[PDB]
This record gives C-alpha cells, sequence and structure tokens, in this order.
C-alpha cells in the first residue's frame, strides 16, 4: 500500500554535501522507524542510520558520524538523509526504508527505489561522437556491424537511438566504461543486412541531457 | 560484521542454503532478517523473524536460526532467483545499528551455454584527426555471464589503457560487455596490429586490426 519516493540522482563533487529525501506516499511515517542504507558499486549493503520521529530519536554508524544527518518532516511525512565532506568513495545508491514499527531493531519490510549520488571531480561535458563504420572485418554471414562511439562525457547518463528510433532490432548499446581521467565512454551497434548498405541511411542519435548536448551522426563505409 | 559465502553457484530446480554467521550481541540475541536484491532492483524483504515469510513470498524460501548462525533455503530453485541475499539482523551493543552480511551473489545456471560475438573496431578517421586512438571490442550473446579481456600490440601484452566493463545481461537473457584500448595515433600506427582476446568458460575467441 505505501511507496516510498525518493528524489533524483546526484552529482557532486569532492567536499560538497547531499541531501536525499524519502517521502511516505500514500502513507506515513508517524508510527515507524526509518533508515537509510547505501551501496557502493558492486558492494554490500552499509546501514548508515536511521530516525524514530515519535520517540524524538536518530541513530547513526559510527563510520558516519558527524558526517550523516538524518530529519524527518512530519507535515509532508518526508525523512531526509545529508551527508556532508563527500569523497568520490561516498558514491553509491542510497535506500530508504520503513521498519515494520517503531524500533530500529524490527524487520525493514518497505523499501524505496534508491537514488543514485555520484562523487567526482570532473565536471559536466557532451560527448564526442565517432562513427563506427562498417567493413569486411565487421560483415559476416550477410550482416555487417556498424555503431557510435560515445566519448568522454560526464556524467552519467546517455541514451541512443538510431533512424530516430526507427530503427529498434539488431541495435545494441553497451553499458559505459569510466576512464582514469574521470569521464565515461560507451558504444551502440546495430547489426544490419551487409546488402542494404548502399541504400539504407545509418544514424545515431545520442542524447547527454546532464550537459543538454543532443548529436546526430550519420555512419557510413 | 555478519559473515555469508561471497558466491554461490546452482541449477534449475535444485535446492540451496546460505548461510550467514554473527555473534551473540548480534544474531545470538536479535531475529534474523533476509532480503532479496535482483539485478538493479532495491532490496525486498524475503524472511524475517528467522522464519516468517511476508505476503506474497512463496513458501520455496524457508529461514532458520540457532545459535548466532540463521540460514535461508530455497528450494525448487528457478531462474528468477537469481539475486543478491542479504541477511541483516540488530547488534544490541550500546552503539547500536543494524548489521548486514556482505551477501551471497546466487548465481542460477539455466540458459545454454553461449560464445561470446566479438566485433573489434578500429580508430576511426575523424578520432585520429582529433588526435587520439579508442579500439573498441563489443562482446555479446554470451552465456554463463563471465569473461576475461586481453589485449594485444603485435604478440604482446598491453594492459595500460585497458577499461573493461562488468557483463550485463541482455534481453534474450544471455550477456554483453565492452573493452576498450587507449592509444596515441602514433602508437596505432607503429604497430602491425593490435588484438582482442576474449576467454569464455576457457575458451579463446580473438579478433584483429590492423592501420588501414
Amino acid at each position: 500500500q505505501v511507496q516510498l519516493v525518493q528524489s533524483g540522482a546526484e552529482v557532486k563533487k569532492p567536499g560538497s554535501s547531499v541531501k536525499v529525501s524519502c517521502k511516505a506516499s500514500g502513507g506515513t511515517f508517524s508510527s515507524y522507524a526509518i533508515s537509510w542504507v547505501r551501496q557502493a558499486p558492486g558492494q554490500g549493503l552499509e546501514w548508515m542510520g536511521g530516525i524514530i520521529p515519535i520517540f524524538g530519536t536518530a541513530n547513526y554508524a559510527q563510520k558516519f558520524q558527524g558526517r550523516v544527518t538524518i530529519t524527518a518532516d512530519e507535515s509532508t511525512s518526508t525523512a531526509y538523509m545529508e551527508l556532508s565532506s563527500l569523497r568520490s568513495e561516498d558514491t553509491a545508491v542510497y535506500y530508504c526504508a520503513r521498519h515494520m514499527g517503531y524500533q530500529l531493531r524490527e524487520t525493514m519490510d518497505v523499501w524505496g527505489k534508491g537514488t543514485t549520488v555520484t562523487v567526482s571531480s570532473a565536471s559536466t561535458k557532451g560527448p564526442s561522437v565517432f562513427p563506427l563504420a562498417p567493413s569486411s572485418k565487421s560483415t559476416s554471414g550477410g550482416t555487417a556491424a556498424l555503431g557510435c562511439l560515445v566519448k568522454d562525457y560526464f556524467p552519467e547518463p546517455v541514451t541512443v537511438s538510431w533512424n530516430s528510433g526507427a530503427l529498434t532490432s539488431g541495435v545494441h548499446t553497451f553499458p559505459a566504461v569510466l576512464q582514469s581521467s574521470g569521464l565515461y565512454s560507451l558504444s551502440s551497434v546495430v547489426t544490419v543486412p551487409s546488402s542494404s548498405l548502399g541504400t539504407q541511411t545509418y544514424i545515431c542519435n545520442v542524447n547527454h541531457k546532464p550537459s543538454n548536448t543532443k548529436v546526430d551522426k550519420r555512419v557510413e563505409p | 560484521v555478519l559473515t555469508q559465502p561471497p558466491s554461490v553457484s546452482a541449477a534449475p530446480g535444485q535446492k540451496v542454503t546460505i548461510s550467514c554467521s554473527g555473534s551473540s550481541s548480534n544474531i545470538g540475541n536479535n531475529y534474523v532478517s533476509w532480503y532479496q536484491q535482483l539485478p538493479g532492483t532495491a532490496p525486498k524483504l524475503l524472511i524475517y523473524d528467522n522464519n516468517k515469510r511476508p505476503s506474497g513470498i512463496p513458501d520455496r524460501f524457508s529461514g532458520s536460526k540457532s545459535g548466532t548462525s540463521a540460514t535461508l533455503g530455497i528450494t525448487g530453485l528457478q531462474t528468477g532467483d537469481e539475486a543478491d541475499y542479504y541477511c541483516g539482523t540488530w547488534d544490541s551493543s550500546l552503539s547500536a545499528y543494524v548489521v548486514f552480511g556482505g551477501g551471497t551473489k546466487l548465481t542460477v545456471l539455466g540458459q545454454p551455454k553461449a560464445a561470446p560475438s566479438v566485433t573489434l573496431f578500429p580508430p576511426s578517421s575523424e578520432e585520429l584527426q582529433a588526435n587520439k586512438a579508442t579500439l573498441v571490442c563489443l562482446i555479446s550473446d554470451f552465456y554463463p555471464g563471465a569473461v576475461t579481456v586481453a589485449w594485444k600490440a603485435d604478440s604482446s601484452p598491453v594492459k595500460a589503457g585497458v577499461e573493461t566493463t562488468t557483463p550485463s545481461k541482455q534481453s534474450n537473457n544471455k550477456y554483453a560487455a565492452s573493452s576498450y584500448l587507449s592509444l596515441t595515433p602514433e602508437q596505432w600506427k607503429s604497430h602491425r596490429s593490435y588484438s582482442c582476446q576474449v576467454t569464455h568458460e576457457g575458451s579463446t575467441v580473438e579478433k584483429t586490426v590492423a592501420p588501414t
């Protein structure tokens, strides 16, 4: 019945602070304890702290004390987590969770969908788009692979389509890599009939909303 | 500060158990919960109060506790049960906290084996004109979802400038990954060729490119 709605993704520089929210929609927080749990990429769950508004109490893990603050606004049924003095190591998804009662020792039966927080010294930057042209070395069995290299952008995410959405089958957009420079790159491929290469137009549409950049790039032999 | 096995592999229809070991101040003294985290999703409560199921959790999932340990049981394993499983409890120490296990990655090997399809792109002349060079190794349609990638300049291994993604599940339930080799235009032109070597279940597939 109740749903925990969290605020959107955040991107921050080292030394700044982030404040994430979690609204009890179609429900309340009044009778309950609320925890914040984070998960660094590829890592496990880590409890940061929790709040029990009905008892005017908040509890924190020693690892985060002095750095994390958890609060609640009962007029809006909204819990908040503020983490200060951010490091790149604070890059994680942050989950809000409601306990089955007003005790943090009770089980956590309701979870939010998570808020992504990225901490990086990098500045916002749109991508360069390079064509990955079809060739003999990318053609076999009568079909040819061609693509777009979406290079050196920050931050995530980037979306890619082909021919403005008209071309979907055979399209494969790969997850991004993170370079030592702090910038991401990804690639998107589409496999097409080799015989079509001289007559059909292939254009990748790259959208990087964090930098308000859109690129359309024709890919040709 | 709870201990779980980091990974378990099993087949559809098997029974699996995942153990969680703690101490007298957490598991020994408190109720254990188990959380399922399907890839790309938030944790979901599976078991609470040692052995109770929330509404909507199939009875294939069970839990038990004795002493300072707890166990999750899954019978009639399905491909849809592939997930990270976390035990969690309360630690009653004076500086109190919720404590989790490190998680058990449960892999359900439940699809046919599939060798990777590899495509290696050389740098575009557009990128060379920008005074950069990137080799792009795209790896798709493999199962199970693990590969290792190695790069060769001519015949020697190259490890600097390599970036490889984790595997990611495709729509067709096979896996995909990418590897990138960053070079200068001089390095690219000065070698006879470059190679991307993808190893999957001990079998190697290789692609090679060369300056124009």
